[PDB]
RNA sequence: GAGCUAGCCCUGGCCAGGGUGAAGCUGGGGUGAGACCCAGUGGAGGCCCGAACCGGUGGGGGAUGCAAACCCCUCGGAUGA
RNA sequence: GAAUGCCGGCAUGAGUAACGAUAAAGAGGGUGAGAAUCCCUCUCGCCGUAAGCCCAAGGGUUCCUACGCAAUGGUCGUCAGCGUAGGGUUAGGCGGGACCUAAGGUGAAGCCGAAAGGCGUAGCCGAAGGGCAGCCGGUUAAUAUUCCGGCCCUUCCCGCAGGUGCGAUGGGGGGACGCUCUAGGCUAGGGGGACCGGAGCCAUGGACGAGCCCGGCCAGAAGCGCAGGGUGGGAGGUAGGCAAAUCCGCCUCCCAACAAGCUCUGCGUGGUGGGGAAGCCCGGGUGACAACCCCCCGAAGCCAGGGAGCCAAGAAAAGCCUCUAAGCACAACCUGCGGGAACCCGUACCGCAAACCGACACAGGUGGGCGGGUGCAAGAGCACUCAGGCGCGCGGGAGAACCCUCGCCAAGGAACUCUGCAAGUUGGCCCCGUAACUUCGGGAGAAGGGGUGCUCCCUGGGGUGAUGAGCCCCGGGGAGCCGCAGUGAACAGGCUCUGGCGACUGUUUACCAAAAACACAGCUCUCUGCGAACUCGUAAGAGGAGGUAUAGGGAGCGACGCUUGCCCGGUGCCGGAAGGUCAAGGGGAGGGGUGCAAGCCCCGAACCGAAGCCCCGGUGAACGGCGGCCGUAACUAUAACGGUCCUAAGGUAGCGAAAUUCCUUGUCGGGUAAGUUCCGACCUGCACGAAAAGCGUAACGACCGGAGCGCUGUCUCGGCGAGGGACCCGGUGAAAUUGAACUGGCCGUGAAGAUGCGGCCUACCCGUGGCAGGACGAAAAGACCCCGUGGAGCUUUACUGCAGCC
RNA sequence: CGAUGUCGGCUCGUCGCAUCCUGGGGCUGAAGAAGGUCCCAAGGGUUGGGCUGUUCGCCCAUUAAAGCGGCACGCGAGCUG
RNA sequence: UGGGAGAGGGUGGUGGAAUUCCCGGAGUAGCGGUGAAAUGCGCAGAUACCGGGAGGAACGCCGAUGGCGAAGGCAGCCACCUGGUCCACCCGUGACGCUGAGGCGCGAAAGCGUGGGGAGCAAACCGGAUUAGAUACCCGGGUAGUCCACGCCCUAAACG
RNA sequence: CCGAGGGUAGGGCCCGUGACUGGGGCGAAGUCGUAACAAGGUAGCUGUACCGGAAGGUGCGGCUGGAU
């Protein structure tokens, strides 16, 4: 897990490159893709509203099934495990007995040639998906829903993980990966196991390239602008920050919350995120 | 050095052309104008 | 007004030749098994030398110029952000 | 009569600078009123990964011919991209359209916005991407994959034969994909041949030769051959591919498998049709019944959708094949053959440039393809040269200063100067050899060396082929030869030690700064639970992201190593259901105006009443800050120690005369003959110090210091030489500037620096080449400075307001 | 202030004399030699380096001596930067 | 061959007590702390008490003068994997033995790297007190660390 | 041809010396505290870590060479 590589350039003794062991297909099921639009940042208007994004590897965008619950009861195999570009996470390929194919998420420890199936009398193994309602308490799970039917919403990156903390009504109370407490519906949906690719955060970008092979602009300090650029702009030779650091839009960017104080959600929050 | 003008028939009909004033509000108002003032030409010629 | 310029998007194209010789793989040695070491194979890299191409370091010339930024000598990059 | 006035005319500078790359010219013969300049011939020179050829942009008749020379042409002109006229561009197959989709654009549905308009699913448009049928030669003054010839092919319509469950905008397959590296076999292209064809040639000492010189091919249907690509066959089940499905997907079984078969391309052959040199004679004719063969080299191109490896994980849609649906199965489709039909637009010419973009016939800029030969290790590098194209649209002389570009130089060798700036030196390949340090890769081409040609002899291995010859490719040893010199020309590092800064490759002020600045991997803080935060937008809607805390925003810092101390009083931010204040609103004690009154109307106390602020806490990789005086040791000096005042706390590790040190060239040491610089130390740090990070750090650097070796015209100190100018003659002929001028020196004077006033002195009239002291020389209504209740950018705890948020 | 280009260097000089040297001289606490001090004198001369942008200055090695100052801190339509 | 004892080792699972936090209730004027205090927490409702939840670390009694291991060391319970060892029978091989420079491996705690984890504890640090001072002992806080994985470090009054 | 050696260049070992700097030893009657020896007035020693004018202190683990 995570590739070292001798320092034969000034790059090369730094970067690092995953493993690779899990991934069993190089090439993607063509009737699972589809085109990317590159963005770049820019919305309809023309504008960049994110900046120091473009320029990356050109990517096929892998659907991937974030509901489950639309073939209940159906089991499906493992077929493959593949690198996917669009998220952090492998995905793996399912051959449901149906015919139908479909990619998921790969949890940690699936392995290719396994079954897998989602529903309410689904057994509480890794790659099935249930309403969290029925999954035990106290078992790591990926890939949650939000709002019953809505699709897969919490932890689906790489090594990410819920976990279900207890049961309070028609609501059981996760764990989510920021360490928040939220109360989400029993009715939703959610796979067992934590999601695979843990390693993926051990990666060492390692030189400046591999931050544009990523579609990652290089990111300028509001310390090296101007006062017409930044709050933090201006000053004859350096200058600290002068006042409370700011975002290129004047407001603070070191402790001002921002959540929505009237948010409806608020009362399904139980304990805001840890450390 | 590269000068500032490179002409491109397509880029001159499409910028200029008859079909990109009558679009826009702004456009038309540049089409009525040059009648008045009798212009030959309301646009560039572009030899397509 | 983005036919200059700046960024991004889509689709194409281009980078002589030469050098260095990563991982891996193979054989051998090593060991309880290993780590590892040796050779061969291999052909990695914002790797090296250098045209095209991209630049514009230093100096000279030019200064009602060949030129409203050019010319010569020299110099940077040249599979990559 | 003045406005650096406006328009126009004409002067001055002036027969002055210049006439646009220093690739280069000379003569002869034509033409003509006229010739350095046009035509022809011979000689000479220049480009040849181009300065040749073919495309694409753009340009728009500039193309070809005839007749012209006023202007355009930097001179000339008989010439021309100029004037006049006439002529010239031919396609089912090439390009684009009648095909497809990409970003994007537009947009039935729908959404949004005072209006204008902004969004937006499908659909539509949109190309240098996908798809699709023409190759070779000939012909014109000028077009040709377009005309003609030969041999091929495509689609549409109709018909005929055979065949089949036919049928689609629906389903499915396919199309369909990256980067690097790369196999086999071909082809393009090329080298050689003592073989084949050819008009000739024998010079000037030799050669009648296995001599010299020239050429020795191109296209081609079926078929066949070679080399590749693509592709399992069958059955049963079936709940998925938004109807259906015999297709596709999934499961099971049998068979075939690294083949074969089928299929598709490439190449070869191929009926046939073309081409065909030097030389000689006048673009042509002959050469010629031209010959058309053998060997070698050989792609980056072809087979191709080949193979392998890697991570950053690599369009779509149609054509095409398959599946069925309505409907139809006298139809329809598939296959073959036949006849018919096959439209629109481009097509001249320039195209690295005199026709494009630069006001110019402008040393600049402009995408793709071809780009031969020899040698130099390779190559598109370098020199020469083929094909082909040019000598750059002023010339002739002269042989001054001076300037440019260039060559050489005695002795010295950085003494030059801010600085080795500049220019030397070094320079390719092979081999020997190569230090500190290090992150073990590097440093490294370290440093420093030796070799390098030609001849003869012996010999090892590879490719091709046959295992052989021949050809070609890597080598090994031995003996010699010549010169000053053998990468004999051309292209091709000077090196070392030591500091600062930045880790690094990158990036930047287009047009005075490339850097130590920006970025950068990496570290930390912070925000964000997803209709996320954040951004753009009035909104709808977008981006974020078809992502989901290993994610996304923001901020600092900036590989890496070892580290990052104390202060939460103030500001910020975070937490705090109490308290205090607090607006609209609730409340209505108590008043007031008015009316005959019922009433109508106005004011209004306590009290209830949000955020915000106050208040209580937390918080530094948040804004920030991190003391003073006095005393004290058994020589002196210094002060571990003490006293006291203040603070929120009094700067810790490390570093230090520093990119920071004022005094300052601090002091001491090193280097030098001498060192305001440099390096190493000391520490009374004017005024370092820990993520505006502190201290280090291998490697890297067109960064900035210091030193040394090498070598030099940098210098002592200059000399000579070359070419392009300057100079003279012929042709063409600017410019800024200019109150007018008959425009001297000194000493004075003058608004305080006088050609112009005074006094003296000096001086015949006018030029030409030169030099720059003056004309407070020119240029630009001073950028500095001030003024203006002139302007703009920027800031903030200035004022006031607005967005946004609460 | 509708512009008088601002340090220093280089180059090129020229002038003043309050003279650094060389020539002439008086006084000396001048034995000689070598000095001191003042007077006359501007004809000529007045070095090469290290350091720093430097003028200046310090230093090395010499010298007869290593003078001071003016010329828009002489001299950028002469160069440097 | 048959047996036996054991905190010997490794992996995973899991059980209760306790501490801390958080929610709810009930309740009031103090709590805590010491030599005595102060700092601290507490009418913004602390302490004490009940129920609910979260999380980490250590395993009470058994337990001993005990057991195991070569040493360092090892203690809830369970399963798997695995080492040493003792005894009985006198069955097998027939000196195959002892030691051991180098080598290799293991090696408490602290410490280091990269991730996690973080209740209690607690270097550093802050505050209270003491004191001449108090950079200490004592008290209120408190960060690394203590815990897990992987990799290092290789020390010891590593002692009988 | 070899060849003393001379020259150019780069390495290794040793010695002497160096502004300044690090601790060490020693030195009749210096300054600061009082860490250790008694339970030395906090049992001591310890490996390590961090801190502190200084002895030392504190954490973690160990030892008894610990008083009762
Ligand atoms: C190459 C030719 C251009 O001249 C120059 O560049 C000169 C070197 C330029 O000087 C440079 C160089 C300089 C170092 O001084 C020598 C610097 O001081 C001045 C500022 O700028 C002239 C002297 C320079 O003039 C000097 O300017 C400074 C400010 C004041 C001087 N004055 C003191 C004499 C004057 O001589 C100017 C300003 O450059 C000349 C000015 C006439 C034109 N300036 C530029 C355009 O700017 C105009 C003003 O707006 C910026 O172009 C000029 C003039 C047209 C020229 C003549 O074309
Ligand atoms: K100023
Ligand atoms: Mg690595
Ligand atoms: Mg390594
Ligand atoms: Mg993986
Ligand atoms: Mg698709
Ligand atoms: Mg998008
Ligand atoms: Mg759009
Ligand atoms: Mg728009
Ligand atoms: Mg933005
Ligand atoms: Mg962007
Ligand atoms: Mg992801
Ligand atoms: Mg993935
Ligand atoms: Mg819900
Ligand atoms: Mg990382
Ligand atoms: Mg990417
Ligand atoms: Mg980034
Ligand atoms: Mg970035
Ligand atoms: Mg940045
Ligand atoms: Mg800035
Ligand atoms: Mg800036
Ligand atoms: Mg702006
Ligand atoms: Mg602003
Ligand atoms: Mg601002
Ligand atoms: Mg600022
Ligand atoms: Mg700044
Ligand atoms: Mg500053
Ligand atoms: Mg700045
Ligand atoms: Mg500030
Ligand atoms: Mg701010
Ligand atoms: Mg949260
Ligand atoms: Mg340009
Ligand atoms: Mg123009
Ligand atoms: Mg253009
Ligand atoms: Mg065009
Ligand atoms: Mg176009
Ligand atoms: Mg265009
Ligand atoms: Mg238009
Ligand atoms: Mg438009
Ligand atoms: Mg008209
Ligand atoms: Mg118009
Ligand atoms: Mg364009
Ligand atoms: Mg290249
Ligand atoms: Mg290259
Ligand atoms: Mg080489
Ligand atoms: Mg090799
Ligand atoms: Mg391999
Ligand atoms: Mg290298
Ligand atoms: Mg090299
Ligand atoms: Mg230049
Ligand atoms: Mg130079
Ligand atoms: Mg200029
Ligand atoms: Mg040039
Ligand atoms: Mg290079
Ligand atoms: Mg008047
Ligand atoms: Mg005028
Ligand atoms: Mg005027
Ligand atoms: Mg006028
Ligand atoms: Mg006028
Ligand atoms: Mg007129
Ligand atoms: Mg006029
Ligand atoms: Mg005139
Ligand atoms: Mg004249
Ligand atoms: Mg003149
Ligand atoms: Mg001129
Ligand atoms: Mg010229
Ligand atoms: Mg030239
Ligand atoms: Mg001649
Ligand atoms: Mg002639
Ligand atoms: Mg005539
Ligand atoms: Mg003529
Ligand atoms: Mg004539
Ligand atoms: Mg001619
Ligand atoms: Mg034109
Ligand atoms: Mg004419
Ligand atoms: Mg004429
Ligand atoms: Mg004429
Ligand atoms: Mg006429
Ligand atoms: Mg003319
Ligand atoms: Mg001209
Ligand atoms: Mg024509
Ligand atoms: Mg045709
Ligand atoms: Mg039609
Ligand atoms: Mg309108
Ligand atoms: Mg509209
Ligand atoms: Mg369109
Ligand atoms: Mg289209
Ligand atoms: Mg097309
Ligand atoms: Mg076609
Ligand atoms: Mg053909
Ligand atoms: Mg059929
Ligand atoms: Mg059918
Ligand atoms: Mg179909
Ligand atoms: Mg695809
Ligand atoms: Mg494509
Ligand atoms: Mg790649
Ligand atoms: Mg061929
Ligand atoms: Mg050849
Ligand atoms: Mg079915
Ligand atoms: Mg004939
Ligand atoms: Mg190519
Ligand atoms: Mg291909
Ligand atoms: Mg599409
Ligand atoms: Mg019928
Ligand atoms: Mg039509
Ligand atoms: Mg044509
Ligand atoms: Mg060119
Ligand atoms: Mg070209
Ligand atoms: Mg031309
Ligand atoms: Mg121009
Ligand atoms: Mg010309
Ligand atoms: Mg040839
Ligand atoms: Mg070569
Ligand atoms: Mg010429
Ligand atoms: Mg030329
Ligand atoms: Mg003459
Ligand atoms: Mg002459
Ligand atoms: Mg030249
Ligand atoms: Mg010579
Ligand atoms: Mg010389
Ligand atoms: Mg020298
Ligand atoms: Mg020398
Ligand atoms: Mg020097
Ligand atoms: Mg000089
Ligand atoms: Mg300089
Ligand atoms: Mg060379
Ligand atoms: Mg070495
Ligand atoms: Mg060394
Ligand atoms: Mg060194
Ligand atoms: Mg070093
Ligand atoms: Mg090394
Ligand atoms: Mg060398
Ligand atoms: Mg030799
Ligand atoms: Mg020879
Ligand atoms: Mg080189
Ligand atoms: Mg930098
Ligand atoms: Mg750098
Ligand atoms: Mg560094
Ligand atoms: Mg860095
Ligand atoms: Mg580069
Ligand atoms: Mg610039
Ligand atoms: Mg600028
Ligand atoms: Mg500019
Ligand atoms: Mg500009
Ligand atoms: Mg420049
Ligand atoms: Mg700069
Ligand atoms: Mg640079
Ligand atoms: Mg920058
Ligand atoms: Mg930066
Ligand atoms: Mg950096
Ligand atoms: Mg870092
Ligand atoms: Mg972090
Ligand atoms: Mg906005
Ligand atoms: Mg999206
Ligand atoms: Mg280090
Ligand atoms: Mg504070
Ligand atoms: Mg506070
Ligand atoms: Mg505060
Ligand atoms: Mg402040
Ligand atoms: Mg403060
Ligand atoms: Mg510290
Ligand atoms: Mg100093
Ligand atoms: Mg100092
Ligand atoms: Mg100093
Ligand atoms: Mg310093
Ligand atoms: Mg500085
Ligand atoms: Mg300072
Ligand atoms: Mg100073
Ligand atoms: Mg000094
Ligand atoms: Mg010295
Ligand atoms: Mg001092
Ligand atoms: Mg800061
Ligand atoms: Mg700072
Ligand atoms: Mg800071
Ligand atoms: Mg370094
Ligand atoms: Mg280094
Ligand atoms: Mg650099
Ligand atoms: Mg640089
Ligand atoms: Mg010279
Ligand atoms: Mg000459
Ligand atoms: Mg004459
Ligand atoms: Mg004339
Ligand atoms: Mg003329
Ligand atoms: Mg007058
Ligand atoms: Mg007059
Ligand atoms: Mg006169
Ligand atoms: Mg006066
Ligand atoms: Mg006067
Ligand atoms: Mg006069
Ligand atoms: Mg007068
Ligand atoms: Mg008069
Ligand atoms: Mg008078
Ligand atoms: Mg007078
Ligand atoms: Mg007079
Ligand atoms: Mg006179
Ligand atoms: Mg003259
Ligand atoms: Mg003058
Ligand atoms: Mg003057
Ligand atoms: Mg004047
Ligand atoms: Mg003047
Ligand atoms: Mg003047
Ligand atoms: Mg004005
Ligand atoms: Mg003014
Ligand atoms: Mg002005
Ligand atoms: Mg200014
Ligand atoms: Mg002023
Ligand atoms: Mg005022
Ligand atoms: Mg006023
Ligand atoms: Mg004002
Ligand atoms: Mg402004
Ligand atoms: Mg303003
Ligand atoms: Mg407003
Ligand atoms: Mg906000
Ligand atoms: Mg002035
Ligand atoms: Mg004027
Ligand atoms: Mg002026
Ligand atoms: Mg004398
Ligand atoms: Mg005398
Ligand atoms: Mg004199
Ligand atoms: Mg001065
Ligand atoms: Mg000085
Ligand atoms: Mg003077
Ligand atoms: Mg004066
Ligand atoms: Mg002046
Ligand atoms: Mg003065
Ligand atoms: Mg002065
Ligand atoms: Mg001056
Ligand atoms: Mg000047
Ligand atoms: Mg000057
Ligand atoms: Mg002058
Ligand atoms: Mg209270
Ligand atoms: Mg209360
Ligand atoms: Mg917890
Ligand atoms: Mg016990
Ligand atoms: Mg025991
Ligand atoms: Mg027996
Ligand atoms: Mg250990
Ligand atoms: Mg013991
Ligand atoms: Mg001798
Ligand atoms: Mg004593
Ligand atoms: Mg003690
Ligand atoms: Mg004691
Ligand atoms: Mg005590
Ligand atoms: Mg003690
Ligand atoms: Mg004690
Ligand atoms: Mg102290
Ligand atoms: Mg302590
Ligand atoms: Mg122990």
């Amino acid at each position: 897990a995570v590739k070292k590589f001798k320092p034969y350039t000034p790059s090369r003794r730094f970067m690092t490159v995953a493993d690779f062991s899990e991934i069993t297909k190089t090439e993607p099921e063509k009737s699972l893709v589809k085109p990317l639009k590159k963005t770049g940042g820019r919305n309809n208007q023309g504008r960049i509203t994110v900046r120091f994004r473009g320029g990356g590897h050109k990517r096929l965008y892998r659907i991937i099934d974030f509901k489950r619950w639309d073939k209940v009861g159906i089991p499906a195999k493992v077929a493959a495990i593949e690198y996917d570009p669009n998220r952090s996470a492998r995905i793996a390929l399912l051959h449901y007995v149906d015919g139908e194919k479909r990619y998921i998420i790969a949890p940690d420890g699936l392995q290719v040639g396994q079954q897998v199936v989602a529903g309410p009398d689904a057994p509480i193994q890794v790659g099935n998906a249930l309403p969290l309602r029925f999954i035990p308490v106290g078992t790591v799970v990926h890939a949650v829903e939000l709002e019953p039917k809505k699709g897969a919403k919490l932890a689906r990156a790489a090594g990410t993980s819920a976990q279900i903390q207890g049961r309070e009504g028609d609501y059981v109370i996760l764990r989510l990966p920021s360490g928040e407490l939220r109360k989400v519906h029993g009715e939703c949906y959610a796979t067992v196991g934590a999601v695979g690719n843990a390693d993926h955060k051990n990666i060492v970008l390692g030189k400046a390239g591999r931050s544009r092979w990523l579609g990652r602009r290089p990111h300028v300090r509001g310390a090296a602008m101007n006062p017409v650029d930044h709050p933090h702009g201006g000053g004859e030779g350096r200058a600290p920050r002068g006042r409370p650091p700011a975002s290129p839009w004047g407001w603070q960017t070191k402790g001002l919350k921002t959540r929505k104080r009237r948010k409806p959600s608020s009362r399904f929050i139980i304990a805001r995120r840890k450390k | 050095m590269k000068r500032t003008w490179q002409p491109n028939r397509r880029k001159r009909a499409k910028t200029h052309g008859f079909r990109a004033r009558m679009r826009t509000p702004g456009g038309r108002k540049v089409l009525k104008r040059r009648r008045q003032k009798g212009r030959w030409r309301l646009t560039p010629a572009v030899r397509k």
